[PDB]
Protein backbone atom coordinates (compact mmCIF):
# COMPACT_ATOMS: atom_id res chain seq x y z
CA UNK A 1 0.00 0.00 0.00
CA UNK A 2 2.86 2.39 0.02
CA UNK A 3 3.94 3.70 -3.04
CA UNK A 4 7.51 4.77 -4.73
CA UNK A 5 8.46 8.40 -4.93
CA UNK A 6 9.67 11.20 -7.56
CA UNK A 7 11.92 14.30 -7.10
CA UNK A 8 10.73 17.73 -8.22
CA UNK A 9 12.66 20.38 -8.38
CA UNK A 10 11.25 24.31 -8.07
CA UNK A 11 13.05 27.54 -9.73
CA UNK A 12 15.03 28.10 -6.61
CA UNK A 13 16.40 24.71 -6.81
CA UNK A 14 15.11 22.87 -3.67
CA UNK A 15 13.58 19.39 -4.25
CA UNK A 16 11.01 18.02 -2.97
CA UNK A 17 10.03 14.22 -2.50
CA UNK A 18 6.49 12.92 -3.59
CA UNK A 19 5.04 10.20 -3.39
CA UNK A 20 4.27 9.29 -7.46
CA UNK A 21 0.36 8.79 -7.53
CA UNK A 22 -0.12 12.42 -6.04
CA UNK A 23 3.11 14.03 -7.98
CA UNK A 24 0.77 12.41 -11.33
CA UNK A 25 -2.18 14.85 -10.93
CA UNK A 26 -0.31 16.76 -12.57
CA UNK A 27 -0.44 15.98 -15.97
CA UNK A 28 3.03 18.04 -17.14
CA UNK A 29 4.82 16.24 -14.56
CA UNK A 30 3.78 12.73 -15.32
CA UNK A 31 4.63 13.30 -18.82
CA UNK A 32 7.74 14.84 -18.40
CA UNK A 33 8.63 11.75 -15.52
CA UNK A 34 7.09 9.32 -18.05
CA UNK A 35 7.72 9.98 -21.64
CA UNK A 36 10.61 12.45 -20.86
CA UNK A 37 12.29 10.10 -18.21
CA UNK A 38 13.02 13.53 -15.80
CA UNK A 39 13.57 12.57 -12.51
CA UNK A 40 14.18 15.56 -10.63
CA UNK A 41 11.43 16.97 -12.60
CA UNK A 42 12.93 21.00 -13.77
CA UNK A 43 9.59 23.21 -13.09
CA UNK A 44 12.08 26.38 -13.73
CA UNK A 45 8.95 28.57 -13.41
CA UNK A 46 7.81 27.45 -9.90
CA UNK A 47 9.01 28.41 -7.11
CA UNK A 48 9.29 26.48 -3.63
CA UNK A 49 6.59 28.29 -2.04
CA UNK A 50 3.93 27.77 -4.81
CA UNK A 51 5.51 23.97 -5.46
CA UNK A 52 4.88 23.48 -1.39
CA UNK A 53 1.41 24.58 -1.63
CA UNK A 54 0.65 22.28 -4.67
CA UNK A 55 1.98 19.28 -3.55
CA UNK A 56 -0.04 20.15 -0.27
CA UNK A 57 -3.13 20.65 -2.17
CA UNK A 58 -2.42 17.05 -4.24
CA UNK A 59 -1.83 15.66 -0.97
CA UNK A 60 -4.96 16.44 0.22
CA UNK A 61 -7.35 15.93 -2.74
CA UNK A 62 -4.74 12.32 -3.07
CA UNK A 63 -8.19 10.05 -2.59
CA UNK A 64 -10.49 12.35 -4.69
CA UNK A 65 -13.89 10.13 -6.39
CA UNK A 66 -14.90 11.40 -10.02
CA UNK A 67 -20.58 19.73 -6.78
CA UNK A 68 -19.81 23.13 -7.84
CA UNK A 69 -19.38 24.59 -4.23
CA UNK A 70 -15.80 24.56 -2.85
CA UNK A 71 -14.93 22.19 -0.01
CA UNK A 72 -14.17 24.69 3.02
CA UNK A 73 -10.07 23.06 3.85
CA UNK A 74 -9.71 24.37 -0.46
CA UNK A 75 -11.28 27.93 1.06
CA UNK A 76 -9.10 28.11 4.04
CA UNK A 77 -5.82 26.56 2.28
CA UNK A 78 -6.72 29.82 -0.26
CA UNK A 79 -7.30 32.53 2.40
CA UNK A 80 -4.05 33.73 1.20
CA UNK A 81 -2.53 37.06 -0.25
CA UNK A 82 -3.56 37.78 -4.28
CA UNK A 83 0.24 37.34 -5.40
CA UNK A 84 0.13 33.45 -3.92
CA UNK A 85 -3.35 33.19 -5.54
CA UNK A 86 -2.19 34.75 -9.13
CA UNK A 87 1.16 32.06 -8.85
CA UNK A 88 -1.27 29.84 -8.20
CA UNK A 89 -3.11 30.00 -10.69
CA UNK A 90 -0.36 30.05 -13.41
CA UNK A 91 1.40 26.99 -11.65
CA UNK A 92 -1.79 25.25 -11.56
CA UNK A 93 -2.18 25.92 -15.27
CA UNK A 94 1.56 25.04 -16.39
CA UNK A 95 1.36 21.79 -14.24
CA UNK A 96 -2.14 20.85 -15.60
CA UNK A 97 -3.93 20.27 -12.59
CA UNK A 98 -7.74 20.60 -13.75
CA UNK A 99 -8.94 20.94 -10.19
CA UNK A 100 -6.57 23.55 -8.29
CA UNK A 101 -7.11 25.88 -11.27
CA UNK A 102 -10.83 25.50 -10.96
CA UNK A 103 -10.97 26.26 -7.55
CA UNK A 104 -8.51 28.72 -7.32
CA UNK A 105 -10.02 30.96 -10.85
CA UNK A 106 -13.25 30.14 -9.24
CA UNK A 107 -11.89 31.76 -6.03
CA UNK A 108 -10.98 34.93 -7.78
CA UNK A 109 -14.24 34.65 -9.34
CA UNK A 110 -15.87 34.78 -5.97
CA UNK A 111 -13.26 38.32 -5.11
CA UNK A 112 -15.83 39.40 -7.92
CA UNK A 113 -18.90 39.02 -7.37
CA UNK A 114 -21.61 40.79 -6.11
CA UNK A 115 -19.76 44.28 -6.28
CA UNK A 116 -19.91 47.70 -7.65
CA UNK A 117 -16.84 48.27 -10.30
CA UNK A 118 -15.31 50.60 -8.13
CA UNK A 119 -15.49 47.95 -5.12
CA UNK A 120 -14.30 45.46 -7.43
CA UNK A 121 -11.38 48.12 -8.34
CA UNK A 122 -10.41 48.84 -4.49
CA UNK A 123 -10.46 44.64 -4.32
CA UNK A 124 -8.04 44.33 -7.37
CA UNK A 125 -6.87 47.28 -7.68
CA UNK A 126 -7.33 48.63 -11.16
CA UNK A 127 -6.77 51.65 -12.80
CA UNK A 128 -9.39 53.33 -13.87
CA UNK A 129 -9.28 54.79 -17.87
CA UNK A 130 -12.74 54.91 -18.34
CA UNK A 131 -14.20 58.31 -19.12
CA UNK A 132 -17.72 59.67 -17.81
CA UNK A 133 -18.92 59.04 -21.55
CA UNK A 134 -17.16 55.76 -21.64
CA UNK A 135 -18.69 54.76 -18.55
CA UNK A 136 -22.08 55.93 -19.20
CA UNK A 137 -21.89 53.98 -22.10
CA UNK A 138 -20.67 50.83 -20.49
CA UNK A 139 -23.38 50.77 -18.46
CA UNK A 140 -25.64 49.46 -21.41
CA UNK A 141 -25.32 45.67 -22.24
CA UNK B 1 2.64 27.85 -45.73
CA UNK B 2 0.20 27.07 -44.71
CA UNK B 3 -0.19 24.29 -41.84
CA UNK B 4 -1.80 25.33 -38.94
CA UNK B 5 -0.83 23.17 -35.37
CA UNK B 6 -1.24 23.57 -31.71
CA UNK B 7 1.35 23.47 -29.05
CA UNK B 8 -0.45 22.93 -25.00
CA UNK B 9 1.19 24.82 -22.92
CA UNK B 10 -0.74 24.25 -20.03
CA UNK B 11 -4.26 23.11 -19.09
CA UNK B 12 -6.22 25.99 -20.65
CA UNK B 13 -3.33 27.56 -22.38
CA UNK B 14 -1.96 26.77 -26.02
CA UNK B 15 -0.45 28.62 -28.77
CA UNK B 16 -1.30 28.76 -32.81
CA UNK B 17 1.20 28.13 -34.95
CA UNK B 18 1.22 28.76 -38.98
CA UNK B 19 3.77 26.08 -40.52
CA UNK B 20 4.44 24.31 -43.28
CA UNK B 21 5.61 20.25 -42.91
CA UNK B 22 8.97 20.95 -43.78
CA UNK B 23 9.73 23.38 -41.00
CA UNK B 24 12.19 21.85 -38.50
CA UNK B 25 11.38 21.57 -34.48
CA UNK B 26 14.13 23.94 -34.14
CA UNK B 27 12.24 26.56 -36.34
CA UNK B 28 8.51 25.56 -34.23
CA UNK B 29 10.95 26.72 -31.49
CA UNK B 30 11.90 29.84 -32.69
CA UNK B 31 7.86 30.94 -33.59
CA UNK B 32 7.47 29.87 -30.04
CA UNK B 33 9.52 32.29 -28.91
CA UNK B 34 8.45 35.14 -31.26
CA UNK B 35 5.26 34.61 -29.61
CA UNK B 36 5.63 34.19 -26.18
CA UNK B 37 9.13 35.04 -25.44
CA UNK B 38 10.35 31.39 -24.34
CA UNK B 39 14.08 31.28 -25.39
CA UNK B 40 13.96 27.49 -28.02
CA UNK B 41 17.03 26.25 -25.40
CA UNK B 42 14.44 26.20 -22.61
CA UNK B 43 11.56 24.55 -24.64
CA UNK B 44 10.97 20.82 -24.82
CA UNK B 45 8.19 19.51 -27.65
CA UNK B 46 6.78 16.89 -27.03
CA UNK B 47 4.29 14.91 -30.12
CA UNK B 48 2.74 11.27 -29.24
CA UNK B 49 4.61 10.84 -25.83
CA UNK B 50 7.85 11.47 -27.58
CA UNK B 51 10.30 14.12 -27.46
CA UNK B 52 11.00 16.22 -30.58
CA UNK B 53 14.26 16.77 -31.66
CA UNK B 54 15.70 20.42 -33.17
CA UNK B 55 17.54 19.22 -36.11
CA UNK B 56 14.26 16.73 -37.12
CA UNK B 57 11.16 18.11 -38.95
CA UNK B 58 7.24 18.14 -38.40
CA UNK B 59 6.85 15.40 -41.54
CA UNK B 60 9.34 12.78 -40.07
CA UNK B 61 7.37 12.92 -36.65
CA UNK B 62 3.89 12.65 -38.61
CA UNK B 63 2.98 15.91 -37.69
CA UNK B 64 0.28 16.94 -39.54
CA UNK B 65 -2.73 20.04 -39.95
CA UNK B 66 -4.82 20.77 -36.29
CA UNK B 67 -1.82 18.39 -34.35
CA UNK B 68 -1.38 19.25 -31.15
CA UNK B 69 1.90 19.47 -29.70
CA UNK B 70 3.03 19.94 -25.76
CA UNK B 71 5.41 22.57 -24.45
CA UNK B 72 7.36 21.90 -21.33
CA UNK B 73 9.70 23.73 -19.72
CA UNK B 74 13.45 23.01 -18.44
CA UNK B 75 16.17 25.41 -16.82
CA UNK B 76 18.63 27.57 -19.06
CA UNK C 1 0.34 49.85 -14.97
CA UNK C 2 -1.41 46.29 -14.85
CA UNK C 3 -3.84 44.58 -12.37
CA UNK C 4 -4.24 40.76 -11.52
CA UNK C 5 -6.28 40.30 -14.04
CA UNK C 6 -4.65 41.43 -16.94
CA UNK C 7 -1.52 40.06 -15.83
CA UNK C 8 -2.97 36.69 -16.56
CA UNK C 9 -2.39 34.98 -19.62
CA UNK C 10 -6.07 36.03 -21.54
CA UNK C 11 -7.54 32.13 -21.25
CA UNK C 12 -7.15 31.82 -17.72
CA UNK C 13 -8.37 35.56 -16.89
CA UNK C 14 -11.72 34.59 -18.99
CA UNK C 15 -11.80 31.29 -17.75
CA UNK C 16 -11.55 33.50 -13.92
CA UNK C 17 -14.64 35.71 -15.72
CA UNK C 18 -16.26 32.67 -17.20
CA UNK C 19 -17.36 31.91 -13.03
CA UNK C 20 -19.22 35.02 -12.96
CA UNK C 21 -23.01 35.50 -13.71
CA UNK C 22 -24.13 37.86 -16.62
CA UNK C 23 -25.12 40.82 -13.51
CA UNK C 24 -21.30 39.96 -12.24
CA UNK C 25 -19.81 40.14 -15.66
CA UNK C 26 -21.36 43.15 -16.53
CA UNK C 27 -19.75 44.80 -13.49
CA UNK C 28 -16.81 43.90 -13.84
CA UNK C 29 -16.92 45.01 -17.13
CA UNK C 30 -17.29 48.83 -15.80
CA UNK C 31 -13.64 48.74 -14.15
CA UNK C 32 -11.58 49.45 -17.01
CA UNK C 33 -11.54 48.81 -20.78
CA UNK C 34 -9.27 45.65 -20.46
CA UNK C 35 -11.57 43.93 -18.05
CA UNK C 36 -14.87 45.40 -20.28
CA UNK C 37 -13.20 43.44 -23.45
CA UNK C 38 -12.55 40.36 -22.12
CA UNK C 39 -16.20 40.70 -19.57
CA UNK C 40 -18.26 41.23 -23.11
CA UNK C 41 -16.11 38.32 -24.40
CA UNK C 42 -17.47 35.74 -21.94
CA UNK C 43 -20.85 37.63 -22.79
CA UNK C 44 -21.22 35.56 -26.08
CA UNK C 45 -22.00 32.21 -25.29
CA UNK C 46 -24.52 33.73 -22.73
Amino acid sequence: GAMPSIKLQSSDGEIFEVDVEIAKQSVTIKTMLEDLGMDPVPLPNVNAAILKKVIQWCTHHKDDPGTDDIPVWDQEFLKVDQGTLFELILAANYLDIKGLLDVTCKTVANMIKGKTPEEIRKTFNIKNDFTEEEEAQVRKE
Amino acid sequence: GSMQIFVKTGARTAITLEVEPSDTIENVKAKIQDKEGIPPDQQILIFSRKLLEDGRTLSDYNIHRESTLRLVLIFR
Amino acid sequence: QRDFISLLPKELALYVLSFLEPKDLLQAAQTCRYWRILAEDNLLWR
